[PDB]
């Protein structure tokens, strides 16, 4: 905040809020909890300069569960290399799949 | 009257509450040997699939925390019938 | 990102430009405005419901409310427009070049 | 083919942005922004949020019905333009789905797409999450968590809709 | 499923009801018949002419009110709270302030249409 | 409009401004320019003539674009890193709509030209409010978020509105789009050190608003909105048109007054910085700006332009007007460059 | 006696409002005279929507049961009895 | 075996609204004291019969200034949506099970509102235009008081779901502690249904048919039909509300009896109604909701958000 | 980054407690008092270790117990608990307060029969305590170490050297 009146009078306006890791009813977690969890501690007081290098491990796990890009990549790919093998009569699905 | 009838009603609620409660040490321990075998039945298939694929280590993680990760819908029913895959994800939505 | 987003994204995309060309009806121009929030509704109501972000799902509420507001606030210059020139026409609104 | 239900609600959103968007009679516009509205509230409904998207639902029905009634009030003509009769809004429309049809042409045909920025075409569905078992919705707790949690927000929205009735009442009085 | 089966049926119902109408009865078109009707004496003027709204400001008011009411329909969820002296004081503030804007729309003569 | 709904209105302006600059999440800030947009419009308003009409209408379709720019940006920065804290943002499309829905509300160029026809159409305590209090508000985000802004746009931003402020008011005789197109020019300073020192960036900020509210208070002494109008002043108040000369070669920035501050240590941050061509630039373009403030002391306290007979009766009248700190204003717009180290405040 | 003058003559000119008023008056002041307020809170927080996680008994913990039969925990006694 | 349900919904609705017109004939006609329909079957029984093949039989126009489409979409989505207000009715299980039926039935009324627009509008002419412009102030005057209404109702039933206000009303009507809603609830579906002494957009003494003038045969047939149809879907919705039926599970057809029987009779008092009142003036309606129900309305939804939790009666979110 | 470590199909092997859920909410609350131990076991199992690969074993005694639990009613009250349950099954929502007599035939023969309690209203909700022989997890998260902080600045407030030394100023 530009003006932090919420620290000065240690009151909560909006910062409960502001991450999905904070405390919700009834304690639901977000799919996200644990990887902003351990984002969080890791950059906490170094600031952003420090934490956008010395963090980068916890951010980019975290940004995979948060956008998944990686995975879909991943399955983007295996279900490529099993239509090629479908066609070419290569690959016979299992019966439980 | 109302006011007796919702409190006798709150008093079911608990019990209802409760007996889920009770059975949910079961039903969370059939969830992860269903999950995990699910998982491991993927894996055996990805091999086959991708075997002659050059670079490809099977069941690598995008992760780099080796910390377990609850898998997303693609990834558990990824090779999968659509009547299953259709179930599991819109099933309860689209239940009247 | 999933496929979803491409037609949110898009649809913000072809409100902004409706927005930003403009044809004489002012009301036109309201419906875009109001297009760019629906939109934004949506996009904000996928990423909170998809990632079980709890608290947020008051979010997409208060955007709505706010909505309210400025298409009520953009109504009502609009009355006073059409009063002014007996068209809602934009137009009409050159004074101020000079 | 059901399994992309919220892809084919998507495409018919963005086609009732097109149509209010290309900027006809805003009688049309309305009834562009009702269909958006409509396959917008199903597009969250998918997501697990009946309540939001019935209410953004409900909350557009009632705006396009004020916006009818000022329509023919104050942004009609002898002859309210069409899509097809106006060249300008015509060029606009086709413009529109020509740029919708080869965005889902694409992403269909390679299971993926490059539009400026990468999206991938798998479906909707392989991001859900796998396992619920509650005894609530979950978007129900967290909107009802605005009379317990949002007490900042109820007074800054409550206050502002107050206000809202006071300028709109100040500025319309000539 | 249930439900889109459910609106594709009424829909199609209405709309197979529509074409029976149109195609099942002879027909006689000319131009008198399909004239615009009022009463006997051909219309001055067209119907797409402005029509003038004499209560627009309570439509103006509608559009924050009906969104009043997105903000209370929460109401029976959140008497689930177990913080329901914070719950109880908003729910109860919201309402007032509606009264409120009511009140003064009411006395400042906003609720009274354009003559 | 009643007195007391005139007090909720502005305490509502100021809210909404307040709400900005110490909410920590993005939905709060977005609520903050909400309620300070809704409120001002009837400020706008208050007289209910065509031109004050057009001038809200414009307002509000400016500012309401730039609310959906700055909502999209907080979206697709929710998407790419799940939470809300107004700090830096994560993702380069979100820094950039962010930063030009900030432009928009300011008016920097080339978003610009909505300011010189809005505060044309309203009036001068209005147009002050516009000029002044509304760009708190979108500064104090620009604080905030400058770690992760795009350094070639804002830099852009900043030399269009240098130029096209300085040449935009050559060209005016009407007092309220000089006004304008000053603030444009302005504008540009303070964002052009923003991304080496933010604390410059709130000293220019703040000793602008002195500047600018001194000159609005001055012109509604006398009720004059046009050039010949305000050349009438040395014939009714001669003190006022020594006050105007004195704030009008501050705004010029012409040592040793308090206008050259900013200036001066805008200079220092951008040297410091190895920035030599662009200050260089930006000092001699600020030419441009004391060009048309000269010709305004001219024709206000350096010559005696011609006179009205009816002129007369007005000397027989006192000033009535409130004119609120104008005494304390404009000392300090001239008297402040001693005080110059006095900016660490400000740290 | 201004009390009675102004409301009866809101009763004759404007009913409707007199009620509306009433009821609204009861609804904000009812509830911190009423004593079965403090019970909505209580059922509310014995509502178990979640599970109830074990704590791992580290050998100090009296108060706490090691059966959901055991005496110790809270009870619903009391509302049984509402 | 759902198409065969949805079926046994939509046949039914459709011959109870055309036996409805005769109903609703026969008993104006003896409030009047005449007989009505008697002669056309044996007590007029083939009267609706005759009508509806008369109408789909009769040349349908399309007026020269008309906007085809539009003129043609209207009709379609008037009974359309009629039909659609009936799938999460639980008589006493729905056809469609819901979370939030309540705010379905909201959400389907609003967007009914519009075929009444379009129509009028479509027809492009001067009296069709003043119903769809009537059609907005009515909409105007009753749609906040009535969400509200059934807000304060559902404080006491604790969820949105139709069927969970058979389990509240057990062991009492909702009628019993929310009369003053019953009231307004009742008088709102009046405006609502476009009902006496509300029939404005149509209003015939003055507009001469209001929104549908340009209407004929079959497609004026499908406004009729939707209109009667929604007469007796809020009244069955007036009926789960606040009379609400005991449900045995065993036997279920003791519940649809009861159910069926107040609902007919609500239904009849909406006949009752229209044989009884003179017409209001469209801005005396808009009054009568906004300084009359909505302030009452308000102060009872603030009533009814404190009476459980001061009575400790709150009920179950489940 | 790494291989997923899946435990094989032969070790996700148990004897699966085959009933419907109308038959496991029937004997729910006596089910909750006989297996507590072994259920309890295994929450807080899961809760600590927040890996289903790290509970297995606590799962298969979860399933041992279950079977063994629903084993003692078919010896002893086969009958009386397959008419409660029957009583369960009809009901839509799966309701208890349609079959309360049902519900206090099969009661009383378990309590009978085996000395079988029906846990109090509010019982089953408690939090308990649970003795393990489990380590308690050191890195549950498998955070790596946590970046130093800056170093603190610490020592006694001076006066700045010579004032401001901005230019000219002499303070
Ligand atoms: C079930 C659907 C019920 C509606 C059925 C509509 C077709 C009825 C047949 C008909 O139109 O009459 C004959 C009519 C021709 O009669 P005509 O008197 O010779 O000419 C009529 C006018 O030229 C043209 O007629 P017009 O003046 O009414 O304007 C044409 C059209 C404008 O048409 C266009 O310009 C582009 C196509 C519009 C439809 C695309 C949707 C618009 C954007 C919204 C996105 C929604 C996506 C779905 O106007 C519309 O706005 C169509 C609205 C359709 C809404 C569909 C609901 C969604 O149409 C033809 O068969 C040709
Ligand atoms: C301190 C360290 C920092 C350094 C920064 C610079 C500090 C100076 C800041 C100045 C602040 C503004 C206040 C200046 C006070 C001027 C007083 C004055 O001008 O006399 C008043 C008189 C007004 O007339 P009146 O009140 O009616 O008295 C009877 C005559 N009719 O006036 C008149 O009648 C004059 C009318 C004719 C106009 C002549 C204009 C030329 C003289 C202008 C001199 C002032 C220039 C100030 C600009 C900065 C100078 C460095
Ligand atoms: C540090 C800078 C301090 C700047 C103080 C500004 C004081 C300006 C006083 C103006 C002179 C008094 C006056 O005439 O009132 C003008 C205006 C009220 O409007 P008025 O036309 O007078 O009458 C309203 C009836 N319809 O008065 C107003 O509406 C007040 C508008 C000015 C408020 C914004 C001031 C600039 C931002 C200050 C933030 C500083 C950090
Ligand atoms: C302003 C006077 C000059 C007028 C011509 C304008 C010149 C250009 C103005 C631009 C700024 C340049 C100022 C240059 C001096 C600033 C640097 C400086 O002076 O050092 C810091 C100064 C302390 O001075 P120091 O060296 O410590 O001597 C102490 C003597 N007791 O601490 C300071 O910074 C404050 C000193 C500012 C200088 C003016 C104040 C001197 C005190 C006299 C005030 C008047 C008191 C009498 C009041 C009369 C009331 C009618
Ligand atoms: C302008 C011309 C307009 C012409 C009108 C055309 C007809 C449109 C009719 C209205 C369309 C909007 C329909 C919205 C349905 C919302 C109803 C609902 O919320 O319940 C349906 C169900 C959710 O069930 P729920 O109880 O909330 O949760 C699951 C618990 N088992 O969820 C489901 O059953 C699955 C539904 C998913 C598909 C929804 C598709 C809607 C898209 C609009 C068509
Ligand atoms: C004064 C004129 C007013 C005109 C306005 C119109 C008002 C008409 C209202 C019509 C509906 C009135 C009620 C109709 C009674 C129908 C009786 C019936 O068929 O059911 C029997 C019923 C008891 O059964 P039940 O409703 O299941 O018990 C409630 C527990 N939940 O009944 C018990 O005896
Ligand atoms: C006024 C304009 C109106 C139109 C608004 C449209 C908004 C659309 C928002 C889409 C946001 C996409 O944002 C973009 O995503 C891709 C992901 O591949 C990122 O891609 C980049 O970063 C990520 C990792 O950081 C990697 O993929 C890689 O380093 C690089 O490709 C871009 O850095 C990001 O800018
Ligand atoms: C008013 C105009 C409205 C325009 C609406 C436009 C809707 C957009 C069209 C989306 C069509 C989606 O099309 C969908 O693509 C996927 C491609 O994998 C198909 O899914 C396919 O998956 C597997 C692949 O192993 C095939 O074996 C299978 O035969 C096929 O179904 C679906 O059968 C098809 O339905
Ligand atoms: C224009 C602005 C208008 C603002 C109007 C604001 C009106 C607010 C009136 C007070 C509303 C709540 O009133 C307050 O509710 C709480 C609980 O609900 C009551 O609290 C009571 O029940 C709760 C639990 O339910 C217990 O924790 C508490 O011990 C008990 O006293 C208070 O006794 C009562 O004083
Ligand atoms: C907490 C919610 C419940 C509390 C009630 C909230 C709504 C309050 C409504 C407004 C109350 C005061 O505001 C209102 O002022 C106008 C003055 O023009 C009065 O209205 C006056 O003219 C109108 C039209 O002829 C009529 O209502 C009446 O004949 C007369 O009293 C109202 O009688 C009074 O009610």
């Amino acid at each position: 905040p530009f003006f932090d009146v919420q620290k000065r009078l240690g009151v909560d306006l909006d910062r409960w809020m502001t991450i999905q890791s904070a405390e919700q009813p009834h304690k639901i977690p977000s799919r996200c909890h644990a990887f902003e969890k351990e984002w969080i501690e890791c950059a906490h007081g170094i600031g952003s300069i420090r934490a956008e290098k010395e963090c980068k491990i916890e951010f980019e796990d975290f940004r995979e569960c948060l956008l998944r890009q990686k995975t879909m990549k991943r399955l983007h790919a295996i279900r490529r290399q099993r239509e090629k093998l479908i066609k070419e009569g290569k690959y016979t699905p299992p019966p439980h799949h | 009257s109302m006011m007796k009838w919702n409190r006798e009603r709150r008093r079911l609620q608990i019990e209802d509450f409760e007996a889920r409660i009770a059975l949910m040490p079961l039903l969370q321990a059939e969830k992860d040997r269903r999950v995990l075998q699910m998982l491991r039945e993927n894996l055996e298939e990805e091999a086959t699939v991708m075997k002659d694929v050059p670079g490809w280590k099977v069941g690598e993680s995008v992760f780099h925390t080796t910390r377990w990760v609850t898998p997303m819908m693609g990834e558990l029913y990824g090779l999968r019938a659509s009547e299953e895959v259709l179930s599991a994800t819109y099933g309860f939505i689209w239940y009247t | 990102m999933s496929m979803v987003y491409m037609n949110i994204m898009m649809a913000f995309t072809v409100s902004l430009v409706g927005l930003l060309m403009y044809r004489s009806h002012l009301m036109s121009s309201l419906l875009c405005l109001e297009g760019m929030m629906l939109s934004l509704f949506v996009m904000a109501a996928l990423t909170i419901l998809n990632s079980h972000f709890t608290l947020a799902s008051m979010m997409p509420i208060i955007l709505l409310v706010f909505a309210a507001c400025e298409a009520a606030l953009g109504l009502s210059l609009l009355v006073m427009v059409s009063n002014t020139y007996g068209t809602d026409y934009v137009q009409n609104l050159n004074l101020l070049q000079c | 083919m059901m399994l992309y239900i919220v892809f084919i609600l998507s495409v018919i959103f963005v086609m009732g942005f097109v149509g209010f968007s290309s900027k006809p009679s805003p009688i049309y516009g309305g009834l562009g922004l009702i269909v958006s509205g409509g396959v917008g509230c199903g597009i969250v409904l998918n997501f697990g949020g009946s309540f939001l998207g019935l209410m953004v639902f409900l909350i557009y029905l009632g705006g396009m019905m004020v916006v009818f009634g000022y329509t023919t009030a104050m942004a009609t003509e002898q002859y309210p333009e069409i899509w097809l009769s106006n060249k300008a809004v015509l060029g606009a429309f086709v413009t529109g789905l020509l740029m919708e049809f080869f965005m889902v042409y694409y992403v269909l045909k390679d299971k993926e797409v490059e539009v400026v920025f990468e999206f991938n075409g798998l479906g909707d569905w392989v991001i859900y999450d796998t396992g619920d078992s509650g005894f609530f919705s979950e978007e129900a707790m967290g909107i009802a968590a605005l009379y317990s949690y949002g007490t900042w927000l109820v007074i800054v929205t409550g206050w502002s809709l107050l206000i809202g009735v006071v300028v709109i009442m100040e500025i319309t009085r000539g | 499923m249930n439900l889109m089966l459910a609106l594709l049926t009424n829909f199609t119902l209405a709309t197979l009801l529509v074409i029976i109408a149109f195609w099942l009865p002879q027909l006689n078109v000319y131009s008198e018949k399909t004239s615009p009707y009022e009463c006997g004496f051909d219309p001055m003027g067209s119907a797409r002419l402005p029509f003038s709204m004499k209560f627009f400001l309570v439509a103006i008011t509608f559009l924050l009110f009906d969104l009043e009411i997105a903000l209370l329909l929460p109401l029976p969820w959140a008497s689930q709270t177990a913080n329901l002296n914070t719950m109880l004081t908003m729910a109860l503030f919201l309402i007032i302030l509606l009264a409120v804007s009511l009140a003064y729309e009411w006395t400042q003569k906003g609720l009274e249409w354009t003559e | 409009m009643n007195p007391i709904i005139f007090i909720i209105i502005l305490l509502t302006i100021m809210l909404g401004t307040i709400i900005v600059m110490i909410s920590s999440h993005w939905l709060l800030v977005w609520i903050g320019f909400e309620m300070n947009m809704l409120a001002i419009i009837p400020i706008m308003m208050k007289n209910h003539n065509p031109r004050a009409t057009e001038a809200s209408t414009k307002y509000f379709l400016t500012q309401s674009t730039a609310s959906m720019l700055l909502m999209m940006a907080v979206i697709i920065n929710l998407m790419f890193s799940g939470q809300w804290t107004v700090m830096k943002l994560f993702n380069p499309m979100a820094s950039m709509l962010m930063t030009m829905a900030l432009a928009m509300k300011l008016g920097m160029a080339p978003f610009h030209f909505w300011v010189p026809e809005v505060t044309q159409g309203i009036p001068l305590s209005s147009g002050l409010i516009l000029l002044t209090w509304q760009k708190l508000a979108p500064m104090s985000v620009l604080y905030q978020i400058f770690p992760s802004i795009n350094l070639n746009l804002i830099l852009t931003l900043s030399v269009l509105s240098i130029l096209i402020g300085g040449w935009g008011g050559l060209n005016q005789t009407q007092l309220r789009k000089i006004m304008a197109y000053s603030s444009i020019a302005h504008m540009g300073w303070m964002t052009a050190v923003l991304p080496y020192n933010p604390t410059m960036t709130l000293l220019n900020l703040i000793i602008y608003i002195i500047m600018t509210s001194t000159m609005f208070t001055m012109f509604m002494a006398n009720s004059t909105t046009t050039t010949l109008s305000l050349s009438h002043t040395w014939n009714k108040t001669p003190i006022m048109t020594v006050l105007i000369l004195a704030t009008l070669l501050s705004m010029g920035g012409l040592p040793p007054l308090s206008g050259f501050m900013p200036k001066w240590m805008i200079i220092q941050e951008m040297t410091k910085n190895n920035s030599i061509i662009l200050p260089t630039f930006m000092a001699i373009t600020a030419l441009l700006n004391l060009y048309f403030y000269m010709r305004l002391t001219y024709s206000t306290t350096l010559t005696m332009f011609p006179s009205t007979n009816n002129m007369k009766m007005k000397w027989q009248f006192p000033l009535m007007k409130k004119m609120t700190f104008l005494p304390t204003m404009v000392v300090l717009s001239t008297m402040m460059l001693p005080l110059t180290p006095m900016l660490s405040v400000l740290e | 006696e201004r009390v009675a003058a102004f409301l009866k003559n809101v009763w004759a000119k404007e009913p409707v409002l007199v009620a509306s008023f009433a009821i609204a008056g009861l609804a904000v002041i009812l509830p911190t005279l009423s004593p079965y307020t403090k019970y909505s809170l209580m059922i509310n927080r014995a509502t178990p929507y979640n599970y109830p996680v074990p704590l791992r008994d580290d050998g100090n913990m009296p108060d706490v049961p090691s059966h959901p039969q055991d005496p110790q925990g809270p009870s619903l006694e009391w509302l049984k009895r509402l | 075996m759902f198409m065969i349900n949805i079926l046994m919904l939509i046949i039914p609705i459709l011959l109870a609204v055309a036996f409805l017109t005769l109903v609703e004939r026969k008993v104006l006609g003896y409030m009047q004291l005449r007989k009505g329909p008697n002669v056309v079957g044996p007590y007029g029984l083939l009267q609706p019969i005759a009508d509806a093949i008369k109408l789909f039989i009769k040349e349908p126009l399309r007026p020269a200034t008309s906007s085809a489409s539009m003129f043609i979409l209207a009709p379609i989505m008037a009974l359309g949506l009629a039909l659609t207000m009936w799938i999460p009715l639980p008589m006493p299980y729905p056809l469609i099970n819901m979370n939030l039926g309540v705010l379905f039935m909201l959400a389907m009324s609003s967007l009914a509102v519009y075929s009444i627009l379009w129509s009028g509008w479509a027809s492009n002419s001067k009296y069709a235009l003043i119903g769809a412009l009537r059609a907005v102030a009515q909409t105007i005057s009753y749609e906040v008081t009535l969400a509200i209404i059934l807000l304060s109702v559902l404080l006491m039933s604790g969820s949105f779901t139709l069927s969970t206000l058979i389990t509240t009303q057990e062991q009492m009507w909702l009628i019993l502690p929310a009369w003053p809603l019953a009231m307004m609830w009742f008088i709102s579906t009046l405006a609502e249904t476009n009902r006496a002494p509300f029939d404005l957009t149509e209003g015939e003494s003055e507009l001469v048919s209001g929104f549908n003038v340009e209407y004929a045969a079959g497609p004026f047939a499908l406004f009729f039909m939707a209109e009667y149809a929604n007469i007796i879907m809020m009244n069955i919705f007036t009926a789960i509300l606040f009379l609400g039926t005991s449900h045995n599970p065993h036997m279920p057809e003791l519940y649809t009896i009861n159910f069926t029987i107040k609902s007919l009779l609500l239904t009849m008092s909406f006949l009752w109604i229209r044989a009884s009142y003179p017409r209001f003036r469209y801005d005396q309606l808009m009054h009568l909701l906004w300084k009359n129900f909505l302030p009452l309305t308000l102060a009872l939804c603030m009533w009814h958000v404190s009476l459980p939790i001061l009575t400790s009666g709150i009920p179950p979110q489940t | 980054p790494g291989i997923v470590e899946l435990p094989s199909l032969e070790d996700l092997k148990v004897q699966e407690v085959k009933v419907s859920s109308s038959v496991l909410k029937a004997a729910a609350h006596h089910y909750g008092a006989q297996c507590d131990k072994p259920n309890k076991e295994f929450m807080l199992c899961r809760w600590e270790e927040k890996d289903p690969r790290r509970c297995l074993e606590e799962g298969k005694l979860v399933n041992q117990c279950a079977l063994e639990f629903f084993r003692q009613i078919k010896r002893h009250c086969a009958e009386p608990f397959t008419e409660y349950w029957t009583c369960i099954d009809y009901s839509g929502l799966q309701l208890f307060r349609r079959c309360r007599k049902q519900q206090a035939q099969f009661d009383e023969c378990v309590l009978d029969k085996l000395g079988w309690v029906r846990p109090d209203l509010g019982d089953l909700s408690k939090v308990t305590k649970v003795k393990t022989d489990r380590p308690l997890p050191e890195n549950p998260y498998h955070s790596r170490a946590r970046p130093e902080p800056n170093p603190e600045v610490e020592g006694d407030l001076k006066p700045a050297r010579h004032g401001s030394r901005l230019f000219f100023w002499t303070m």
